[PDB]
């Protein structure tokens, strides 16, 4: 696969 | 109806203004919207919709109950034409299972019994 995985933001990021 | 998020869960935005969901119950993050699992397709065969396809109707009798007109072919019936076709499938798979396990269990009766033709 040519495009990487993008992961989400881990949990308790700012608000 | 638009489901609003379920208990304990947060839609947020990344650095980069995407849209994420955050689960304070699991306390894990998900770009997976979590009503999801009740709105999208659970597989490339699922399909969410549960309409008849064209030139079927759902029907009431008061003394048969729910049936079902196939205007296709000008008839009716009283099973659901959606169970029919599953059960349809079903049976072909079921079929096929009962014919080749006979047909390997079969060949290795045959197989084995060459050494012991005694």
């Amino acid at each position: 696969q040519l495009m990487r995985y993008q992961h989400p933001p881990e949990y308790g990021a700012a608000r | 109806f638009e489901l609003p998020l379920p208990e304990g869960w947060e839609e947020a935005r990344d650095f980069d203004g995407k849209v994420y969901y955050i689960d304070h119950r699991n306390r894990t993050t998900s770009w997976i919207d979590p009503r999801d699992r009740y709105t999208k397709p659970l597989t490339f065969a699922d399909c969410i919709s549960d309409e008849l396809p064209l030139g079927w109707e759902e029907a009431y009798d008061p003394q048969v109950g729910d049936y079902f007109i196939d205007h296709n072919t000008k008839t009716t019936q009283i099973e659901d034409p959606r169970v029919q076709w599953r059960r349809e499938q079903e049976h072909m798979l079921k079929d096929y299972l009962v014919v080749a396990q006979e047909a390997l269990s079969a060949q290795k009766e045959i197989y084995q019994v060459k050494q012991q033709r005694l």
